[PDB]
This record gives structure tokens, C-alpha cells and sequence, in this order.
């Protein structure tokens, strides 16, 4: 990591190229008694991240061959993915931090989709249920908001084509849109909007499910209805005529709330 | 028993397989006829083969209906059942005003006007023209009627095809023929002689005809059809007016005749003054030469001279008394014609969406993966389009919809998509290589490496059409592994990345590597 | 005084209501058409705001036919001589008086299409109208007439389906020709601008592009030449927009669709000169082209 700094761009293809086989055995020196070794390790996947955040050209190379290896080993994922909160936690959200690193969430999951899909959604019930032992009034004013705002933009980048899986996740994947339909700025609202609709597209777009064609027929007409003004009114975003282009608006809570839009 | 649970219990292909389909045909039409023999089917067949053809051999812009059964009650159901009286084209043509009915003669019969030099050879300009024949002159062909045909400044551009030339006398009904009072052929030039004289077997029904009135002098147009009743066209009208008129002119050719040459502010027309025959009739002929059209301009004497027009193997030779005036006549309009016109403007083909699937397959996949939400939305809305109509096979892995929030590291998602394609359909990758190739020199660093990565499973294919029968398709594989060579020299960053994905996939196949090595050793000598 | 003039436009109203019943109405029709430009002092300008209403809001339907002859009659006389035009302000009245009356005629839409359809070739009319505004000049009263203009050339395009015209496609591909050199204080001439555009856009529905009659190198050459010039133009007008915002976003909109019609009409003389911006270097070309 510190020769990757200086050398040049053809030297730095390379230099991921053989870096890219020793990745595999910091399974090795985690999960020991010293923990010296364990913090110098997290320092390193910060340097990795700091590494991926600097820099632009090599940015595809990067998310590929560093990131896509460390998705393949199961044991790493969690301590690799909880660095990158504490990193969407450093710095400010609309930043360039927390865009690229939603960026990267993605294609950590490319090389294997279920168990980091698997984590994430399990990390999104497990903040959502701790809330209950320090209860609040509101959602934004509670301690782990932050927790439960990050992951959400780490669930929109990771819905496309089943990257989040669908064929096995699905209930909770509701659970939470029901948990956050209007709640927070226009940037969450709208992203929990194309939240569903990326739902719904892969859940008709993909030959694992083999669904009927009836059944194709008013998923298609639902997706259609989803489309809808009425249910942007309904999921509290107004005056906003494309929601795609406001989820990412950032990089280029007045309205009250009414239980018979969530019926 | 996990056995016994597997084993106890609307879509139209895309043009290059029915295409492979059709040369499988093709090549075994005689053996496939003999093993059907061992009826109507092959029968069904054949002549079905025979309509389309051997196999592709010709521009799909050129499509005809052959005359194997060339029946009139086909070809208006074919017609009407594809509604044909829809299609823009058919408005077109219908504003280029050929065959327009104007008049009604004074025999009582309506008259029709067909203008032969705003008719351009080419196949859908004459069967839209014969179908536009048919539905305009439906009304009125159950009654006697009368035709003028306008042969003003009619060249090789407006001459029928001998095949296409033989329909006009089978698609229409007998009385359609026979309700033909009379025809009215004016300004018959030397160029119809020759036309009627490489075709006097098809217009043997008009050899003699005396329904074939030849309107050798306009005035004689007014002995039959009143002048409020006369509605040519402007220009032919326009090239009536305001001649200089010289008498006494002789063209010198292999025959030399007695001409006049009136001289008119946008053209030369050259009237024969003895009569010759065309279709059994002695006439007077009429030469137009347009000012446009003139060559050279040029006195060999007072007496004689030669004028060349543009595409005419020798000038033709004038001789006259007066030959000076006429040479100044014409080459003052010329000069401030030449000063008028325009200059020459470069011109592009011909381009239609149905004939380049390559090029917008790689806009999509392309643009695909850029950084601008919106664009990859409308990236999706292309790539869905064009999988939708142009009937590729992607497996039901596509659907449109608004609202759709697309990641920016999507590249996953185009290499899969650029994989099923390159196996379900390799019938453009020739165009499709090439439109990679020339869309990567004007393209960002990111989306350089994205256009590597898409374009390599495209690669396994060029197997197919190379060793090929047709020499060209190979051809066009060395070219494309020029290019190749050329991106590989210039583009210095990537040059791990490039070796590592294309000639790193190029050297894993077996049987395609003589050619590269070839190239190699024909490129490498080079320099 | 101002009774004599309340009666005075409840008479005219009144026999302008009963002209259907219905010669004497083509002299009550001239005795309007001399009334429009009534100059008289310390009276005439209410005359010709009254005239503006009646002729235009509760003219008789069936009456609909004389009157646009009669008005073409006198813009027949406006034109000197071979399609040269004599500029008189009172003709100019007449102009700005007329394009008001045609617009409240045609936007009213009630009941009684087929008495406007059966008589009408209104494209005379229009050609001599804008050919006549065309040489006006360039001035902030001369802005506003040829802006009103604009949004008439609209309505009655969109009113395309009941009117009549000997030779429609001509007609309006003249009158793109005519509109198009309008294109390129400021803040008018931007409304003016603003308003042509979806002139043009109007225009193009679905207009196959027709060369100018001339001897010509034949039609795909000329029509490959106009499908340019204007494509052409249109980047111009485009890329100056790249760089009053909501001003310039609603430029770009109705540019955009200008794109779509101009390119939907005339695909086979037309992708070959615009794929090539499907590498364009601003993405908002880009994104454009890319659904059309
Ligand atoms: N090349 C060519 N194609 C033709 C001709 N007539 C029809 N076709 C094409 O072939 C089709 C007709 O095929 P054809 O074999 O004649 O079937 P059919 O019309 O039912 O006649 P049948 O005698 O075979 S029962 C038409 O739809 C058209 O596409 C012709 O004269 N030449």
C-alpha cells in the first residue's frame, strides 16, 4: 500500500496484480488473541479505502480485483463491511465518501450475492430492533439514525439485478420499506421509492423464480401503478417529477404522515 | 428416484437465423427435394425458395415480386392486406406527382398524366409507382381512357428494368388495357428510339398501334384534348417558351440527319425535322439537354462544331451555318448557371435503423454504464427497444419502465447482457467489432475499460466468419485485427489490460490463431 | 356621447350576431374591414378595440366564408408588385388587428367546424402575412407582431384537423422555411424566440421535408441539404442553451422535441447525419438523441 502511492499507472495494474493473492490469508491473523494484529488490519482496510476513494482512473480495476476478492472469503465480509460504515459515518452523507463507497458496497456483493446481501439486510433488522431498548418518538432522533440511513442508500445501489436477493429475501426487504416509507429528507423518501420499484423490476425480470405468465402480467400492471402520481403522493414525495434524478441529486419532514397511505 | 422426479412431469426469430436457415435451404435444394419425393410441401417450398431467391445476394432496399404465379387478384390482396395505402412512402410518391389524372378529353374520356423524368431507377420507386398506377386508375380503367405520356429529358436514370418492365402488362385486366382510347406520347427523343428498339418484343402490342398518337408539334395536343383540359407539368411548359430557334442544324453521327436546335434559357432542345420510326410510326424526335448536363462547350469553326454533355462517350457533332450564335447562345446560359449553382457538397449513404443493429447496440451498451443516472435510464429504454423490435433473443431478461434507479457499477449487468447476445445471435459482430473499435478512440478512460470488457465475448465468434466462402467476410476479419494492431501500438495506458483481455481471449482459441499469427507477421515486417 | 357608442356596438354586435339569416352583408362586411383601421381621433382607438372583439368573438359561423376572402383581397393589394410589399401604417394596423381576429376565430372551438372547413384556404392568407412581417424590420412593436403571429402559426396547427389547404405539406414546410430565419430588448427577443419554437415544433408534426422546387441534383440530395441546415441550426440554438434558467430549460425542452419530430419524419434521409452525436461530448445531447 505504501508503494502504490508513488509508482506509475502501468506499475499500478500490476502492483493490484499481485497484491491481489495475498488478501486471502488475513483470515489467518484475524481471530487471534492479539488484537494489536487485529487493529493493524482494520488500519490497512482503511488504507485500502482511502486508497479507492483517492483515486479516479483506476477506479473500475480497483473495484474489481481488490474488492471482488475480499467478497469471495466469507470470514473477512463483516469486518470489511463495518469499516465502511464507520467510513459513511466519517465525513458527511452527500458526499463524495459516502457515494463511492455505495459504489463499492456493490461490487463487494458481485462475486458472491447472497451472504452479503444476507449481512446487510441482517444488520438493517438488527438496528431497526435495537431501537426499542432506548425508545424515542421519532426515527431522526433517535442514536443509530445514521445506521439506519447509511444502509438504506446500501440497499438502492444493491437492488438491480438481485444483488440484494430477492428469491429468498424478500419478506424482510418489505419489513423495512413498510418500516421507512416517508420518513426523513427527499433524498430517502425517493430512494426508498426506487427501492420498490428495483424490487419489483427484478422480481419480474429474473429466470431463477420461473414465474407464470399471468403472474408476470399484474406485476407488470403493478409496476405501472407504482409508477403513479397518486402513489408518490402516497410515499410522500411531491412536486418532484422523476425520482431517479433526485435520488442521486446530491452528486449532480414537513409534510405529516397518515397510517391509510401506509394501509 | 431423482431420476423418476425430473423425468415424470408466439416469438419470431431475428434475421440472421431465418437467414442461416434459408442457405441451409438452398445449398441442399435438390437432395432435400429428392428425399421429399422418397407432395405439396415441397412443392410449397419451392416456390417459396424461388421467391426469395438463392441465398442473400442483393441490397434488402431491393425487394420485387417475382413473376413466378404474378396474378392481379394476388397482388391487390397483398396489397390491401398489408395496407399499403398507409405507408409514408406512398404519400411521397403521391408529392412527386407521376401518373396524376388531370382533364377530361374531348372524347369525354378523363386523362391520365404520367411524367417519365421524375422517375428515378430503383425498385420501391417502381413498384409504389405501379401500385399508385393501380389505385388511381382503379375508378376509371372499367371506362374508356386516355393517357399522355410526357417524355421530356427521359435518360438511362428513368428506364424500367426489363423484369420490372414486363409486370406493367400482366398486373392489370385485359379491359384496363382495352379501355385505353388513345395514348398520347409527347416529346419522344432519340433515347426512347433506342429503348424501344433493345424492346420491341414486350411493346409488340403497341408496334403499330394507332391508339399511339405522337404529339410531334404541342399545337397537335389541342387537336385532341382542349387546352383548359391540359394541365403538364410547369417546367415541360417552361420548356416550350421563349426559344431561340435555329433552322437548318444537321447532327454528324453514324447517320446525319436533319435537326433545329431552340435554344432556351434553361436548356437545349434539339427537334429531328424528318420524321423516324418508333413502334411502327414515323415522328419527329426531340433531344432535351439540360443546362445542368452540358460538358464542354467549344467551336471548331463557323461552319461546325462538337458539344459534350456529361456522361456521353463523344460530343455530338453540329453542323450549321450559324454554329458561332448557337455556341454563344449556350454557353452564356451556361456560364451564369455555373456561376449560379452551388458547389459540390460530399454525400453520405443511406441509412435506415433495420440495416445497422451494430452501431446501435453499441450506443446503448456503451453509454450504459456512464456516470449520469438519467443517461444509463435512457441507456435502458434504448437497449430494451432495441432487443423488443429487432426480435433478438434475450431470454425475457429485459423490461422497460420509468423510475428505475440504475448504480453506476453496473458492469456486471452489460457484460452479462453482451455475453447472451453473442450467444444468441452472431450475425453482427462484424459491424458490431467494428463500432467498438471506432468507439473507443472517443470515449473516457472508465468507459475505455468497459468497452474492452463487453466487447470480449464477442471475440469467440470471429471464427465463424473467417475461412468463410465469401472472401470479403475474412477480409474483413484481417481488417478488424488491424485495428486491433493499430490500438494496441497507439494506447500506451491500459496496455496490461489490453493484452490482458483481448489477445489474452484471442490466443485461448484454437483454429482462429493462424490468421492473427499472420497478421502479426505481415504487420510486424511493416515499419 | 358614450351611449351613442353603447348602441353603436350593440348594433354592430347585433348584426354581426344575425348575418347567418344573411348582397347587403358583403357591404356590412367591407363597411368592418374599412372600420378596422378607423383612425378617427378622440374615438376610433375604442372603435377598433369594440371591432376586435365583435368580428372576433360572436361573428356568425356560417358567416365565417366571406370574410377571410375579403380580408386575403386586401392583403392582395398590400403587395406592390411580384411579391414585394409596401409598408404603410395603416396596413401595419390592419396586420395587428387581423392576427388577433384569426386568433380569438380559431381558439373559440365551438360547435359549427364544417362551415369553417368547406371554403377555407386560409394559406394564402398566412403567406402573405408573414411575408410581410418578415420585412417589417427589427424593433420592439415589429418583436411583438411577429411573436403573435408565432403563437397563431400555433393554434392553427393545432386546429389541423378541421381546416382545409389546397396543398398542406407545401405550406407548411414554406412556412418553416419563413419561421426558422427568425431564431436568431433581448429579453423580447428571447420571447420571441421562445414562442417560435414551438411554432416550429407545431410546424414539424409529421412534415416530410420537401425541397424547393429548382431543377435540383435530384430529391434525396436537396432533401439530405435541408434535413442539415436545419439540424444544424437547431445544435447552434442547443449548445448556446448548454451553458432565465427555467427560460433556457424550456428552450431545451421544446428543442428536444424538435429533434424527435424532425427525426421521425424523415429517418432514411436522416440518421445519416445525426448518429455520430451518439459520442457527444455533453450528455445532455447525448441523453436526448438517446430516447429519440
Ligand atoms: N417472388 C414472388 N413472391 C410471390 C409472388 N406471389 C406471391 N409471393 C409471395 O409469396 C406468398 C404467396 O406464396 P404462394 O406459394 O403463392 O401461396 P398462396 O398464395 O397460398 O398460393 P398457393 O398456390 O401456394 S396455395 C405471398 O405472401 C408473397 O409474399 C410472386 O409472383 N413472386
Amino acid at each position: 500500500i505504501s508503494g502504490f502511492s508513488k509508482s506509475s499507472i502501468e506499475l499500478k495494474h500490476l502492483c493490484l496484480e499481485y497484491m491481489t493473492p495475498w488478501l486471502s490469508n488475513l483470515v489467518r491473523f484475524c481471530k487471534h488473541n492479539d488484537d494489536a494484529k487485529r487493529q493493524r488490519v482494520t488500519a490497512i482496510l482503511d488504507k485500502l479505502i482511502t486508497m479507492t476513494i483517492n483515486e479516479k482512473q483506476m477506479y473500475p480495476s480497483i473495484q474489481a480485483k481488490i474488492w471482488g476478492s475480499l467478497g469471495q472469503i466469507t470470514d473477512l465480509l463483516d469486518v470489511v463491511l463495518d469499516s465502511f460504515i464507520k467510513t459513511s459515518a466519517t465525513g458527511g452523507l452527500g458526499s463524495i465518501k459516502a457515494e463511492v463507497m455505495a459504489d463499492t458496497a456493490v461490487a463487494l456483493a458481485s462475486g458472491n450475492v447472497k451472504l452479503v446481501s444476507s449481512k446487510v439486510i441482517g444488520r438493517m433488522c438488527k438496528i431497526i430492533d435495537k431501537t426499542c431498548l432506548s425508545p424515542t418518538p421519532t426515527l431522526e432522533q433517535h442514536l443509530m439514525w445514521d445506521d439506519i440511513a447509511i444502509l438504506a442508500r446500501y440497499m438502492l445501489m444493491l437492488s438491480f439485478n438481485n444483488s440484494l436477493d430477492v428469491a429468498a429475501h424478500l419478506p424482510y426487504l418489505f419489513h423495512v420499506v413498510t418500516f421507512l416509507v416517508a420518513t426523513g429528507p427527499l433524498s430517502l423518501r425517493a430512494s426508498t421509492h426506487g427501492l420498490v420499484i428495483n424490487i419489483i423490476h427484478s422480481l419480474c425480470t429474473c429466470s431463477q423464480l420461473h414465474f407464470s405468465e399471468e403472474t408476470k402480467q399484474v406485476l407488470r400492471l403493478s409496476l405501472t401503478e407504482f409508477s403513479l402520481p397518486k402513489f408518490y403522493l402516497l410515499f410522500g414525495i411531491s412536486k418532484v417529477k422523476s425520482a431517479a434524478v433526485i435520488a442521486f441529486r446530491s452528486s449532480y419532514e414537513r409534510e405529516t404522515f397518515a397510517l391509510t397511505s401506509l394501509e | 428416484r431423482f431420476f423418476l422426479d425430473i423425468a415424470s412431469d408466439l416469438s419470431f426469430i431475428s434475421d440472421g437465423n431465418v437467414l442461416a436457415l434459408h442457405r441451409l435451404l438452398w445449398n441442399n435444394q435438390e437432395k432435400i427435394g429428392q428425399y421429399l419425393s422418397s407432395r405439396r410441401p415441397f412443392d410449397k417450398m419451392a416456390t417459396l425458395l424461388a421467391y426469395l431467391g438463392p441465398p442473400e445476394h442483393k441490397p434488402v432496399a431491393d425487394t420485387h415480386w417475382s413473376s413466378l404465379n404474378l396474378t392481379s387478384s394476388k397482388f391487390e390482396e397483398f396489397m390491401t392486406r398489408h395496407q399499403v395505402h398507409e405507408k409514408e412512402e406512398f404519400k411521397a410518391l403521391k408529392t412527386l406527382s407521376i401518373f396524376y389524372q388531370a382533364g377530361t378529353s374531348k372524347a369525354g374520356n378523363p386523362i391520365f398524366y404520367y411524367v417519365a423524368r421524375r422517375f428515378k431507377t430503383g425498385q420501391i420507386n417502381g413498384d409504389l409507382l405501379i401500385y399508385h398506377v393501380l389505385l388511381t386508375l382503379k375508378p376509371y380503367y372499367a371506362k374508356p381512357y386516355e393517357i399522355v405520356v410526357d417524355l421530356t429529358h427521359t435518360g438511362p436514370s428513368n428506364r424500367f428494368k426489363t423484369d420490372f418492365l414486363s409486370k406493367w402488362f400482366v398486373v392489370f385486366p385485359g379491359f384496363a388495357y382495352d379501355n385505353v382510347s388513345a395514348v398520347y406520347i409527347y416529346n419522344c427523343n432519340s433515347w426512347v428510339r433506342e429503348y424501344t428498339k433493345y424492346h420491341e418484343r414486350l411493346l409488340t402490342g403497341l408496334k403499330g398501334s394507332k391508339r399511339l398518337v405522337f404529339i410531334d408539334c404541342p399545337g397537335k395536343l389541342a387537336e385532341h384534348i382542349e387546352h383548359e383540359q391540359q394541365k403538364l407539368p410547369a417546367a415541360t411548359l417552361a420548356l416550350e417558351e421563349d426559344l431561340k430557334v435555329f433552322h437548318n442544324a444537321l447532327k454528324l453521327a453514324h447517320k446525319d440527319t436533319k435537326v433545329s436546335i431552340k435554344v432556351g434559357s434553361t436548356a437545349v432542345q434539339v427537334t429531328s425535322a424528318e420524321r423516324t420510326k418508333v413502334l411502327g410510326q414515323s415522328v419527329f424526335l426531340n433531344d432535351i439537354y439540360y443546362a445542368s448536363e452540358i460538358e464542354e462547350i467549344c467551336l471548331v469553326d463557323e461552319n461546325q462544331f462538337t458539344l459534350t454533355i456529361a456522361n456521353q462517350g463523344t460530343p455530338l457533332t453540329f453542323m450549321h451555318q450559324e454554329c458561332e450564335a448557337i455556341v454563344q447562345s449556350i454557353i452564356h446560359i451556361r456560364t451564369r448557371w455555373e456561376l449560379s449553382q452551388p458547389d459540390s457538397i460530399p454525400q453520405h449513404t443511406k441509412i435506415r435503423p433495420k440495416d445497422v443493429p451494430g452501431t446501435l447496440l453499441n450506443i446503448a451498451l456503451l453509454n450504459l454504464g456512464s456516470s449520469d443516472p438519467s443517461l444509463r435510464s435512457a441507456a435502458y429504454n434504448l437497449l430494451c427497444a432495441l432487443t423488443c423490435t429487432f426480435n433478438l433473443k434475450i431470454e425475457g431478461q429485459l423490461l422497460e419502465t420509468s423510475g428505475l434507479c440504475i448504480p453506476a457499477n453496473n458492469t456486471l449487468f452489460i457484460v452479462s447482457i453482451s455475453k447472451t447476445l453473442a450467444a444468441n445471435e452472431p450475425h453482427l459482430t462484424l459491424e458490431f467489432l467494428e463500432e467498438c473499435i471506432s468507439g473507443f478512440s472517443k470515449s473516457s478512460i472508465e468507459l475505455k475499460h468497459l468497452c474492452l470488457e463487453y466487447m470480449t465475448p464477442w471475440l469467440s465468434n470471429l471464427v465463424r466468419f473467417c475461412k468463410h466462402n465469401d472472401d470479403a467476410k475474412r477480409q474483413r476479419v484481417t481488417a478488424i485485427l488491424d485495428k486491433l494492431i493499430t490500438m494496441t501500438i497507439n494506447e500506451k495506458q491500459m496496455y496490461p489490460s489490453i493484452q490482458a483481455k483481448i489477445w489474452g481471449s484471442l490466443g485461448q482459441i484454437t483454429d482462429l490463431l493462424d490468421v492473427v499469427l499472420d497478421s502479426f507477421i505481415k504487420t510486424s515486417a511493416t515499419g | 356621447d358614450t351611449d351613442s357608442l353603447q348602441e353603436w356596438i350593440n348594433m354592430t354586435g347585433f348584426l354581426c350576431a344575425l348575418g347567418g339569416v344573411c348582397t347587403p352583408v358583403s357591404k356590412f362586411m367591407d363597411r368592418l374591414l374599412s372600420l378596422m383601421v378607423c383612425n378617427h381621433e378622440k374615438v376610433g382607438l375604442q372603435i377598433r378595440t369594440n371591432v376586435k372583439d365583435l368580428v372576433g368573438l360572436e361573428l356568425s359561423p356560417a358567416l365565417y366564408p366571406m370574410l377571410f376572402n375579403k380580408l386575403k383581397n386586401t392583403i392582395s393589394k398590400f403587395f406592390d408588385s411580384q411579391g414585394q410589399v409596401l409598408l404603410t401604417d395603416t396596413n401595419t394596423q390592419f396586420v395587428e388587428q387581423t392576427i388577433a381576429i384569426m386568433k380569438n376565430l380559431l381558439d373559440n372551438h365551438t360547435e359549427g367546424s364544417s362551415e369553417h372547413l368547406g371554403q377555407a384556404s386560409i394559406e394564402t392568407m398566412m403567406l402573405n402575412l408573414v411575408r410581410y412581417v418578415r420585412v417589417l424590420g427589427n424593433m420592439v412593436h415589429a418583436i411583438q407582431i411577429k411573436t403573435k403571429l408565432c403563437q397563431l402559426v400555433e393554434v392553427m396547427m393545432a386546429r389541423r384537423d378541421d381546416l382545409s389547404f389546397c396543398q398542406e405539406m407545401k405550406f407548411r414546410n414554406k412556412m418553416v422555411e419563413y419561421l426558422t430565419d427568425w431564431v436568431m430588448v433581448k429579453c423580447l427577443t428571447r420571447d420571441l424566440d421562445q414562442a417560435s419554437m414551438e411554432a416550429v415544433v407545431s410546424l414539424l408534426a409529421g412534415l416530410p421535408l420537401q425541397p424547393e422546387e429548382g431543377d435540383g441534383v435530384e430529391l434525396m440530395e436537396a432533401k439530405s441539404q435541408l434535413f442539415l441546415k436545419y439540424f444544424t441550426l437547431f445544435m447552434n440554438l442547443l449548445n448556446d442553451c448548454s451553458e432565465m434558467s427555467r427560460r433556457l430549460a424550456s428552450l431545451r425542452h421544446c428543442t428536444v422535441l424538435a429533434m424527435s419530430n424532425l427525426l421521425n419524419a424523415n429517418v432514411d434521409s436522416g440518421l445519416m447525419h445525426s448518429i455520430g452525436l451518439g459520442y457527444h461530448k455533453d450528455l445532455q445531447t447525448r441523453a436526448t438523441f438517446m430516447e429519440v
